[PDB]
């Protein structure tokens, strides 16, 4: 429950004993008064500042605390220095006077009098005389402590101790005195209460009840009268607050009278907090007690409300919010002001005069007296218990949304939250992208297909435009940073382009190299003059160039150069208005192409490769070079290109092929793609509305009251906020004001909550249970539409589905749909048009409260599929089972094709049409990747993470037809994570970054896991080859009645092959497509030159166009052989032999070093591809290194080179260096070192040149060290013996 | 039956409870509550 603006949690503990009344011997006084340091001893610096002896409060205890000051110690303080000099002084000085009267040693055991003790201490710092007080400074504990002041003496004149008969009227003592230097203006310093005042209180001590009577009677005029109820310090006093009102707690002056009960109040309740029943304190509670002048009734007086509040304080309640040990201003202000804040008055404990009513079902022992009635309201909420503290959270926590019963309607459940919700929230980007690039390699001079140059996929309309361009830029800043990615991914390529050979050299060692365009000089250039680029020779000198060099002269790409030759003129200056622009980059590259040493390579950049430029390029230079490459780097979303020249001969002929077409609409097709991903996003800097897709939506709350059971507002914004953003987030902060204590609820509001809700026909709530324990504060929000890190590769394959099933769900005629082991929260129904009836499953029990959906469109069974019961009175006409087939197969403990062969079987009964699996088969290559999937060969199986789970597998071929078998007449296909990263929307479009270098991963671990798409609905493809080969001329026919159809056959979410019958454009190789009327199905003689899954379309004239099956072109048979010359007529010498390498042209091999994980390319005068175009060979130079290194020929691809065949040479590892040649002693490699030892003797040594070389040694011509930055020692003849 | 203590009004094992029918009471609630088209309105 709540008490006005303050919280109490539900448990009640108290302390349940007392401590007896223990009284001071008089020795103990006398040392705990003369100790060698008084402070903690007596009193004690509340706040003491290390650096310097400086104290701005100090609170202290008995002997002292009863002392009041006399005007002169007000006015003008002591410093914390003469502070502890005075008391150290005086303490001292006064047991002296009080000794000397009660020598220690026959009198000690006698029990000081708390009270008199105090004021004839008191009395003696204010310098008064202290005769009288002496009289009576002790008094056996069986008189009252307060009577024997009174029986010894009815003294009723000595200022600050009149005892009458009954009553022993002082002034109240001082808990705190401040040092020069204090002020209650900081926050920071410690809460006084107004006590560092002399004359704030006056406490009345009574004898007897009646004696008290006569007492509240006498004084009824004053303000108000506290009084402890609960075991009183000396004997029952009367506190009796002075009129005036302390500055500082709150801007209205809170009275005296007032104060006393909040900072009392404000211990019943942080004593409540931690007190225990092991531990036994003086008083069962703390809080004060209004007993004169107080108006019971109204609630307005902070006194009425804390008065009110402490009744039930009295009950073992504790604050949510932890009560600070040491009270600080501005916390008791963080209090009082929560006390003041319009809430209800506690009722279930009426309030009294002279008594507390006490619940009976309660920790609080009532002490004995009649001041305490066992009064039990009708209806207590409270139980008892305790709350361990919990440290501040450093950081938002996140809380996962667990729903109860009642749920809210949407109508009520809308304002709600906008009576409460955050809406123009300002909120942070960050970044969306911080990974490497997407580089992506096409051979325009390789593919042996003429392309009509004016007919390539010219630049679409909508690129140049104020909406287009817009989001091209946001792409391009919410990007964590460029050409240091982008230059080394030329490079990374270049370096493949590089022959070694004096035949015909290409950017051999030393080669020269023009550079245009410089913001200090390009940070990529210190590597290439480093060789730290590996593969590429260190360059002789590097000649800038562009439009701010700083460095070389400044030119104009446009116009003429007056600049010689080199073998590499590396261009990247930048186009930006497209004819001219168009007319810009022809001309640039022109000149560019003519800087090139004859044999040399340029490497322009295109920024808008138009249909309109590559007809320009295509004519002018049609001759200029013999190859040339499309290096797309795709670092941001542009559509900038590089394009690099083979041998900038005169007589080539670059003529536009189909790889070109196929390059160039790739490219733009994942503009398309990743501009409508960025559309979900808001322009920076702009408030956030509603209207953003991606927008941080909250609700902050001020001192919520979550109630479980109550439709209380609190609670009802609760619902509507994460019934707005469920997949999501939903992170749960509080931040404490010294008002009260807020608590903002963010989410990042994207468009799959929007999916969500909209199927949600009512708002359930949340077990507020989590959320009332808390009480502790966090750090505080931050709105933020990206979280920090780049999402794990599974994820980027993960949301890769929910893009998939989102767009086969969207299909209309698909009705009614079940999901096979959903999660445990149905995450599908996202991924459906609020529309669709869809039924999602699962073993475990569902997350969502399954009634706030409409029954009709939702259903949800639980147990699971893999148990043929399960399966009774389910159907559906389209099953999906993505994300759990996998771990069936594994759970049943079964062989995965044997699994989906009982499951294929059910769904077909269960009455489906479509099926959607994603199954775990290795239909692209049985190559695994390192961190993510390990396929363990001896038993077909996973393991995603290496053990983190395991799941068995099946084969592309195995498993094709055990499922074609199953449905004969049904068409199958494999859809997979696209390269076109069309599914973006669902990585930048949620919120969360990634690396544009792992779309490569998942690109590879979506083909470990395909998503066999079935359609019962229609007749499946036919594949004259079956294990397909590429490059080989396949039959593939699809049955379709009407001639009148368009074939149009797309892979990659690209088309490659459209055209009815007649006319049939193909990117993919030779395609003749021509409907055969006989049969009535249009047969396909098609001729692949790219392996790869593609997805046959089959569209007629009128209506969408229609998937009729997948057939897949396997890559070729990876496999090396290489004809290694014999002992004899190989040599050591400088000229390297070369062994002809047998491997498929279809991949691309690179001599390199296993180091470390990766694999680093082996300089090229060590060991090369050099490529005839009658072979591939192996040129290599024998040195002593070879023995101990070992090379591999790799595959390389975009990706890090090497994965697909990373073959050992083991024969250019073992040849034997002989005794009767000269042989060259290089380096192992950029960290490693080593010596020769001829004979068992340390000959020389590589690591550290000799300062005089042995007998017949000398650097080689060349550098063929493996490293290419070290020299390559030549020696005589002999039995040298490389230790690495 | 273990102790709760302030949930409901009485305790299950609590003191002094005491089953015992009397032909007089019919133990129960509503069931036949009348919902037909007419009768409802
Ligand atoms: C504790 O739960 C021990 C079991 C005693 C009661 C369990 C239920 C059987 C008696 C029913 C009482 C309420 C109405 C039948």
């Amino acid at each position: 429950a709540a008490v006005f603006g303050i919280q109490l949690v539900p448990k009640l503990n108290t302390s349940t004993t007392r401590r007896t009344f223990l009284p001071l011997r008089f020795d103990l006084l006398l040392d705990r008064l003369q100790s060698t340091n008084l402070h903690g001893v007596l009193y004690r610096a509340l706040d003491f500042n290390p650096v310097d002896r400086s104290a701005t409060v100090i609170q202290t205890y008995p002997p002292l605390n009863a002392w009041s000051p006399h005007h002169a110690f007000i006015e003008n303080p002591l410093d914390y220095r003469d502070w502890t000099e005075f008391i150290h002084d005086r303490a001292l000085a006064f047991v002296g006077v009080l000794t000397q009267r009660y020598p220690l040693t026959q009198n000690a055991q006698r029990y000081t009098n708390p009270l008199v003790l105090g004021a004839a201490f008191g009395d003696f710092l204010n310098a008064r005389s202290i005769d009288i007080f002496l009289d009576r400074l002790f008094y056996d504990p069986t008189q009252d402590s307060p009577i024997t002041a009174i029986t010894k003496f009815p003294y009723q004149w000595t200022i600050d101790s009149n005892v009458t008969t009954d009553s022993v009227r002082t002034s109240a003592g001082c808990k705190y005195i401040t040092l020069y230097g204090y002020d209650p203006s900081r926050p920071s310093t410690p809460a006084t209460y107004g006590k560092h005042r002399p004359t704030y209180a006056t406490v009345f001590y009574y004898s007897t009840l009646p004696a008290r009577s006569r007492l509240l009677a006498n004084l009824a005029a004053g303000p108000t009268v506290l009084e402890h109820f609960d075991s009183p310090t000396y004997g029952p006093h009367l506190l009796l607050p002075q009129t005036g009102d302390v500055l500082g707690y709150s801007s209205s002056l809170i009275s005296q009278a007032a104060l006393l009960m909040v900072e009392s109040v404000m211990d019943a309740l942080r004593d409540n907090a931690n007190a225990s029943a092991s531990t036994a304190v003086t008083r069962l509670d703390q809080s004060y007690h209004p007993v004169t002048s107080f108006d019971p009734s109204t609630f307005n007086t902070l006194l009425q409300r804390a008065t009110n509040l402490a009744l039930l304080a009295v009950q073992g309640v504790q604050s949510e919010s932890a009560i600070p040990a040491i009270p600080t201003m501005s916390d008791v202000r963080s209090f009082v002001a929560r006390l003041m804040a319009e809430g209800d008055p506690q009722q279930w404990f009426p309030y009294r005069v002279d008594q507390i009513l006490y619940w009976p079902e309660s920790p609080f022992v009532p002490p004995i007296g009649p001041f305490y009635a066992p009064f039990r309201p009708v209806n207590f909420p409270f139980t008892t218990g305790s709350y361990t503290v919990v440290p501040d959270a450093s950081r938002p926590l996140r809380l996962l949304p667990q729903y109860r019963n009642a749920t809210i309607t949407v109508q009520q459940a809308d304002d709600a939250y906008e009576d409460t919700a955050l809406s123009p929230l300002i909120t942070t980007h960050g970044f969306c992208v911080t990974g490497g690039v997407f580089t992506s390699i096409y051979d325009i001079s390789g593919d042996p297909t003429a392309y009509p140059p004016a007919q390539l996929v010219d630049a679409p309309n909508d690129y140049f435009d104020r909406e287009r361009m817009a989001r091209r830029d946001l792409f391009r800043r919410l990007r964590a940073p460029r050409s240091a990615i982008k230059d080394r991914a030329v490079f990374d390529f270049l370096a493949s382009l590089v022959n070694p050979t004096t035949a015909n050299p290409v950017l051999d060692t030393s080669f020269s190299m023009a550079y245009l365009g410089a913001s200090d000089e390009p940070v990529i250039l210190a590597d290439i003059r480093s060789g730290s680029i590996p593969g590429l020779p260190i360059p002789r000198r590097i000649v800038q160039f562009g439009y701010d060099v700083v460095h070389g002269s400044l030119l104009d790409l446009s116009r003429a150069v007056p600049t010689g030759t080199f073998g590499l003129v590396y261009a990247d200056l930048d186009q930006v208005d497209m004819p001219a622009a168009n007319r810009a980059a022809i001309a640039m590259l022109g000149t560019a192409l003519q800087m090139t040493t004859a044999g040399g390579v340029s490497v322009l950049k295109v920024n808008f490769p138009t249909r309109a430029f590559w007809t320009q390029v295509f004519n002018l230079y049609a001759t200029h070079a013999t190859t040339l490459h499309l290096v797309k780097p795709t670092i941001v979303n542009s559509s900038e290109v590089f394009l690099v020249f083979g041998g900038r001969q005169s007589n080539g002929a670059l003529r536009s092929t189909t790889a070109l077409q196929r390059a160039l609409l790739s490219l733009y097709a994942r503009n398309a793609a990743i501009d409508r991903a960025v559309t979900h996003i808001p322009f920076f800097g702009v408030p956030d509305d509603g209207t953003s897709d991606l927008g941080i939506d909250a609700v902050r709350l001020f001192d919520p009251m979550f109630s479980d059971a109550v439709a209380n507002l609190p609670s009802n914004a609760l619902a509507s906020l994460v019934s707005r953003v469920v997949p999501s987030s939903i992170m749960f902060t509080r931040v404490p004001s010294n008002g009260p204590v807020s608590t903002t609820i963010y989410g990042k509001r994207t468009f799959l909550s929007n999916r969500r809700r909209a199927r949600l026909r009512d708002v359930p709530m949340l077990i507020t249970t989590t959320l009332v324990h808390q009480r502790r504060f966090t750090t505080p929000p931050t709105f933020t539409l990206f979280s920090s890190e780049a999402v794990p590769v599974t994820t980027l394959v993960a949301a890769g589905y929910n893009s998939f099933i989102s767009e086969q769900t969207r299909n209309p005629n698909l009705a009614h749909l079940l999901d096979l082991g959903t999660g445990p929260e149905c995450r599908i129904l996202s991924l459906i048009p609020p529309t669709l009836q869809v039924t999602m499953s699962d073993s475990r029990p569902c997350a969502e409260l399954m009634a706030s959906f409409d029954p009709a469109l939702t259903a949800y069974v639980q147990g699971d599929y893999s148990t043929a019961a399960f399966w009774n009175g389910i159907r559906c006409d389209s099953a999906t089972a993505i994300f759990t087939i996998g771990a069936a197969a594994a759970a049943a403990g079964t062989d995965l094709i044997a699994f989906v062969q009982q499951l294929i079987p059910r769904i077909v009964a269960a009455g489906g049409t479509r099926m959607w699996l994603q199954l775990n088969t290795p239909l692209y290559e049985v190559s695994s990747l390192p961190d993510l999937i390990e396929i363990d060969l001896r038993d077909h199986v996973y393991r995603f993470n290496g053990g983190e789970r395991v799941e068995p597998y099946a084969d592309p071929v195995p498993l094709q037809q055990a499922i074609a078998a199953l449905l004969p007449a049904a068409a199958l296909s494999w859809h997979t994570l696209s390269p076109t990263c069309d599914w973006l929307p669902y990585i930048i479009g949620v919120g969360s970054p990634l690396n544009l270098s792992d779309i490569n991963t998942a690109i590879s671990y979506s083909r470990l896991t395909p998503i066999l798409h079935i359609d019962t609905t229609t007749p499946p493809l036919r594949v004259n080859p079956v294990p397909t080969p590429l490059n080989q001329q396949c039959a593939i026919r699809i049955t379709s009645l009407d001639p009148a159809a368009v074939l149009s056959v797309q892979h990659n979410g690209v088309e490659v092959i459209g055209g009815t019958p007649g006319n049939v454009i193909s990117v993919a190789g030779a395609a003749a497509l021509q409907y055969i009327l006989a049969n009535q199905e249009f047969l396909l003689q098609f001729t692949p030159t790219l392996p790869g899954i593609f997805d046959v379309f089959l569209t007629t004239l009128g209506q969408p166009p229609v998937p009729r099956g997948s057939f897949t072109i396997t890559p070729p048979p990876t496999t090396v052989a290489l004809n290694m010359p014999p002992p004899r007529q190989l040599d050591f010498t400088d000229v390297g032999n070369d062994a002809r390498i047998t491997c498929d042209p279809y991949y691309q091999l690179a001599v390199c070093i296993f180091k470390d994980g990766q694999y680093v390319r082996v300089n090229p005068e060590k060991a090369s591809v050099v490529t005839n175009a009658p072979n591939r060979d192996l040129h290599f130079v024998l040195d002593l290194a070879d023995n101990h290194v070992l090379l591999y020929l790799c595959d390389v691809t975009p990706s890090g080179l090497g994965d697909r065949i990373a073959f050992p040479i083991v024969d250019i590892y073992r040849i034997a260096f002989p005794r009767n040649t000269p042989v060259r002693a290089s380096l192992p490699y950029t960290g490693g070192g080593a010596h020769l030892t001829s004979g068992g003797n340390p000959f020389m040594s590589l690591t550290t040149p000799p300062a005089v070389l042995p007998a017949g040694v000398a650097l080689a011509a060349l550098s063929t060290s493996v490293a290419t930055q070290y020299p390559t020692y030549t020696l005589p003849a002999g039995v040298y013996e490389y230790v690495i | 039956g273990n102790v709760q203590t302030s949930v409901n009004t009485y305790n299950i094992t609590g003191d002094g409870n005491s089953f015992t029918p009397t032909s007089d009471m019919t133990s129960t609630a509503a069931p036949a509550i009348d919902l037909k088209p007419g009768v409802l309105n």
